[PDB]
C-alpha cells in the first residue's frame, strides 16, 4: 500500500525558504570549550531548497544570531554552558553572475 | 496561512490612474508568479498581466497593453498594477493570484479582488429608514421588520443586525443605480414574541462618507 | 488567444447528484486545464489544477476528467455548500484563457413567497420623499414577477428589484421591490398594492393597505 | 532582541530522528526524463541529527519509497509527470561497528 | 505528544516476580536513557537504576543490587523492570522517566506510576451502600448525600456520581485498611431544592472483581 | 550515594507570597541540580533542571537559584495551582539522589466543619451488618478530631478516619469518620453521636440521631 504527492505540495515545501537544518558541531566552526560538545549537533533555521528558474540560486535576505545552552564536557568540571550560531530570517530568489 | 491582500473598495474619476495593491504574506514573495484577473460585473474573466517578482520578468496581454503597468516591491513584499487612462469600460473588479511554474501557470491562491468604480460624481451619505410593519398588523407566527438605505454614494457598505448578533434569517439585498444614487435594503424574519419586545435595530456603516448612524426599528 | 469555451451557464440539480460540467477548446492542450471556485462574495479558489489532481483541503467528491481538447469537473456528490459559477482556464500557451461561468444553483421544493408590503417611514415624510418598501423573502424559483398598483392603476417608474443569491442554508430566493416616490404625489393618492405572480399559484399573491390607515 | 533556546529544546531537534531534508534532484540520482525538472529540488524525510554518546550511529531501521509529482519539462511537449524517491520512516541509535 | 505508559495497578503475592511495563511513544526511544524511581506510600523517592535502551548499557542501584533487572523492547518500544523476589517491604509505587545525557542526569518527562501492593490475600468484591441523608432533619440551604464501599480488595476503585457529570463540589476519600480489607466513602452537596426532584446515582467501579453496580440514592 | 537533604517538608503560605525551598548537599555538585513536582495524584513533571534553566510549559514564576553547595527553588508569585511536593535531584554522580519531598499547603480564612451524620442503609441491615458515616468537610486546617458516642458512651474500635488532601478550589480539607459496627449489638443500643473538636470552636459541634427515628 502506497499514496502519491500533489505537485503543489511537492514545490511549496521545495521552494526558497528558511528551514530546519542539521549543523554538526565543528573545532572550526566553534573552538574549544570541551573535547566533546552534547548534543553533538543542533538545528538552525537556514535557507534550503530551490528556485523555479535555473538562473535564480537562494541566498538569504536578512540573518540574525540565535544563542543556544550546549552541554561542555569539561574534565575539570563538566558544565552546561552557551553557543552561538547564525540563523537566517527569510530568503529570495536573486539573477546569477 | 498563505494569502494575498487587496483593498476591497477603490474609487478615481474618469481619466485617472490607479496602482492597485497585492500585499503577499506567508510565503517567498520572490518565488512565485504574480497574476493579474479583471472582471466586469458578471462577465468571464480576462487576463491582464503576470509579473515575476524574482527577476523583474513582465508579460502582459495584447488588449490591455498600456493598460496596465505592472511593478513589484522586494521591501514591502506586495506587487503593483498600474491602470493608465480610466473609462467606464475599465468599471470591474481586479484580482491578483500567485502560481508556480513556467508551464503549468495553475493560480492556487487569488486575493478578495478590487472592485474599481470609475465616476465623476459626488459621494454623497445614505439616511437609514426603519422599515416598520405595517400600521397595525399583520402578524402573528412570524413578523417581518426590514430597512432601507436610498441614495448613498460610492460602494462598499456594511449593514447588520443588532452588531452582527442576529445572524439568523436575515436577508441582505444587493444594491442597485437609481437616479444616480445606490438605493439598498434588508429585511429579518423574527418571532411574533420576540418584536417588539426585544428591541431590534439596524446598524448601516458609509465608510466613504465617514458617516454611519444606527437606526432603532419601533413601530 | 486560444479560445476557453463553456457552453453552459445556467445549471440546476437536486442534492447527492452526479453533476458534470465540461469545456472544450480551439485545440491540443495537452492536460493543461485548471478548474477555479468563485463563489457568490467573490472568493476565487483554485479545486483542480490538470486533469484530475486536488488542491490542499478539497473534498474528493470534486473528480476531474478529460484528455486532449475536451476537459470536464465532476461533482460526484453535490452539497449546499458547492453553490458557485465554476471556470476553466488553459495552461499551454498564454495568455491564460478563461471560459465563461456555470452558475450551479442547487434543485429544492417550490415555496410560496411570504410578501410584506412597508409603508414610507415618519423619518423619510418628514424630509420630503416616500418610499414603499415590498419584501418578498423566500421563493424558488429564481422566476418572480413584482407590480405595483396605486389606488388600483399600475407603477412602473421609480420600482428598484433587487435580487438576492442563492441561498445556502434554505436554498431560497429573495427580492425587494422598492417603489421610489414624490410626497406631493404620495398625498394625492390612498390606497396601494403590491401584486406578486409566481410558479406556486395561478392568483397573484396580494399585500394591500391604505394610504389612511385602515 | 534576544532568546535563549533551553538546551531540552536543543537536543530534542538534535536527536536521531526523521526530519524533512532538501534533495537536489540530478541525472546522475534519479536519471534523465528531459533536460531539467521543476522543481529542481524535493524534501523527504530523511535520519538526521546526532547521537548522545559518540561511538553511535543515526541509522534507519524501516524505509518506505514514496512518489510525488513533477514538472518534466520536455520539448516536444511539457508535461507534469510522476517520479520516485526512498523515504525514511523511523531511526535508530545503533553502536558503530 | 511525548508520554511514558505505565499500568496504574499491579498485584502479586509474597515471593512472586513482575514485569514492569514502560511503553515509550513519541520520540526516538533508543536516544534516551530509561530510568526507574521506588516511592513508598508518603516517603522519598528512590533511585533503582536506569537502562540504555540504545547500546544495552544498565546501571542498578547498590541496594537493590540483585532485585531489579532492567530490560529493553526495540520492537514495540517498551522498557522493563523485573522486581526478583517481592517481599512486604517492596509494596510501592514504581516510577519510569527519561534523561538525555550521561552528565546531567535530568529526567524530563515521567511516566503515570504503577503502584504495586502485595499480599497474598483473598481479592473480593465491595459492597455498595447509599447514605439517606437522615429520617426527616437538616434542611436549610444545601443537602448532602454521602456514599460507602466496604470490604472490597484490591486496589483501585472507580468512584464517580450521574456518570462523573456531576463533577462539581465532589469528596472522594482514599481507602483506608480495616480488617484486612478497604473502605472507601464519598460524598455530594447539592442544593435543597435539586434532591430528591433530581435523582443522583453513586458509579462504582472495581474492575479487579470485575462486578461494579451503581446504586440509586432514595430517602 | 550523597545524602541530599531537605531540611523543611511542612509548608504553608498565603496566594501572592514569595515562597523558597532549599536544598543542602554533602558536597559539591556542581550546579547539577533538578527540580521536580508531584502532584497530589502522583503525577512528576521537571520544573527547573539546572542551577535556574525552565522545563517547556511552566511559569516564569518557578525561579531557581543557588550555584554550589546550597540551592533553592523560589516562587515569586504563589497560586493553587502549585499544590504539590517538591524534589531536588543531584546530578554531579551516581546514583541520581533524591531529597524530602516538601508538601506546599495554601493558607486561608479559617472555617468550621459541615457535620452531617448518616444511619445505616437499609441495604446494608439486610446484610448482617451496621456502619454510621460521619461526613465533615470542608474546613482550615488539616487539624481535626473526631469522637463517637453510643447512647453518650465513647467508642473507639471500628472508627476509620479518612482525610482528603489539600483542595485545588478554595483550599478546604475534609475528613469521613466510618463507625462499623455488629447489627445485633446495633440493634442493642439506642441514640447515636458524632462530636468534632477543632480550631473554629472549643465546644465540639455535634450532630447526633435515636435510634427509634428521632
Amino acid at each position: 500500500q502506497r499514496k502519491v504527492v500533489s505537485w503543489i505540495d511537492v514545490y511549496t515545501r521545495a521552494t526558497c525558504q528558511p528551514r530546519e537544518v542539521v549543523v554538526p558541531l565543528t573545532v572550526e566552526l566553534m573552538g574549544t570549550v570541551a573535547k566533546q560538545l552534547v548534543p553533538s549537533c543542533v538545528t538552525v533555521q537556514r535557507c534550503g531548497g530551490c528556485c523555479p528558474d535555473d538562473g535564480l540560486e537562494c541566498v538569504p535576505t536578512g540573518q540574525h544570531q540565535v544563542r543556544m545552552q550546549i552541554l561542555m564536557i569539561r574534565y575539570p568540571s563538566s558544565q552546561l554552558g552557551e553557543m552561538s550560531l547564525e540563523e537566517h530570517s527569510q530568503c529570495e530568489c536573486r539573477p546569477k553572475k | 496561512q498563505v494569502q494575498l491582500q487587496q483593498p476591497g473598495t477603490e474609487l478615481v474619476k474618469p481619466g485617472a490612474s490607479v496602482k492597485l495593491s497585492c500585499k503577499a504574506s506567508g510565503y517567498t514573495f520572490t518565488g512565485f508568479w504574480i497574476h493579474w484577473v479583471k472582471q466586469r460585473p458578471g462577465q468571464g474573466l480576462e487576463w491582464i498581466g503576470h509579473i515575476n517578482p524574482g527577476n523583474g520578468g513582465t508579460n502582459y496581454n495584447e488588449k490591455f497593453k498600456r493598460m496596465a503597468t505592472l511593478t513589484v516591491d522586494k521591501s514591502s513584499s506586495t506587487a503593483y498594477m498600474q491602470l493608465s487612462s480610466l473609462t467606464s469600460e475599465d468599471s470591474a473588479v481586479y484580482y491578483c493570484a500567485r502560481s508556480y511554474s513556467n508551464y503549468v501557470r495553475a493560480m492556487d491562491y487569488w486575493g478578495q479582488g478590487t472592485s474599481v468604480t470609475v465616476s465623476s460624481a459626488k459621494t454623497t451619505a445614505p439616511s437609514v429608514y426603519p422599515l416598520v410593519p405595517v400600521c397595525g398588523g399583520t402578524t402573528g407566527s412570524s413578523v417581518t421588520l426590514g430597512c432601507l438605505v436610498k441614495g448613498y454614494f460610492p460602494e462598499p457598505v456594511t449593514l447588520t443586525w443588532n452588531s452582527g448578533s442576529l445572524s439568523s434569517g436575515v436577508h441582505t439585498f444587493p444594491a442597485l443605480l437609481q437616479s444616480g444614487l445606490y438605493t439598498l435594503s434588508s429585511s429579518v424574519t423574527v418571532t411574533s414574541n420576540t418584536w417588539p419586545s426585544q428591541t431590534i435595530t439596524c446598524n448601516v456603516a458609509h465608510p466613504a462618507s465617514s458617516t454611519k448612524v444606527d437606526k432603532k426599528i419601533e413601530p | 488567444e486560444i479560445q476557453m469555451t463553456q457552453t453552459t451557464s445556467s445549471l440546476s440539480a437536486s442534492l447527492g447528484d452526479r453533476v458534470t460540467i465540461s469545456c472544450r477548446a480551439s485545440q491540443d492542450i495537452s492536460n493543461f486545464l485548471n478548474w477555479y471556485q468563485q463563489k457568490p462574495d467573490g472568493t476565487v479558489k483554485l479545486l483542480i489544477y490538470y486533469t484530475s489532481t486536488l488542491h490542499s483541503g478539497v473534498p474528493s467528491r470534486f473528480s476531474g476528467s478529460g484528455s486532449g481538447t475536451d476537459y470536464s469537473l465532476t461533482i460526484s456528490n453535490l452539497e449546499q455548500e458547492d453553490i458557485a459559477t465554476y471556470f476553466c482556464q488553459q495552461g499551454k500557451t498564454l495568455p491564460p484563457t478563461f471560459g465563461g461561468g456555470t452558475k450551479l444553483e442547487i434543485k429544492r421544493a417550490d415555496a410560496a413567497p411570504t410578501v410584506s408590503i412597508f409603508p414610507p417611514s415618519s423619518e423619510q415624510l418628514t424630509s420630503g420623499g416616500a418610499s414603499v418598501v415590498c419584501f418578498l423573502n423566500n421563493f424558488y424559483p429564481k422566476e418572480i414577477n413584482v407590480k405595483w398598483k396605486i389606488d388600483g392603476s399600475e407603477r412602473q417608474n421609480g420600482v428598484l428589484d433587487s435580487w438576492t443569491e442563492q441561498d445556502s442554508k434554505d436554498s431560497t430566493y429573495s427580492m425587494s421591490s422598492t417603489l421610489t416616490l414624490t410626497k406631493d404625489e404620495y398625498e394625492r393618492h390612498n390606497s396601494y398594492t403590491c401584486e406578486a405572480t409566481h410558479k406556486t399559484s395561478t392568483s397573484p399573491i396580494v399585500k394591500s393597505f391604505n394610504r389612511n390607515e385602515c
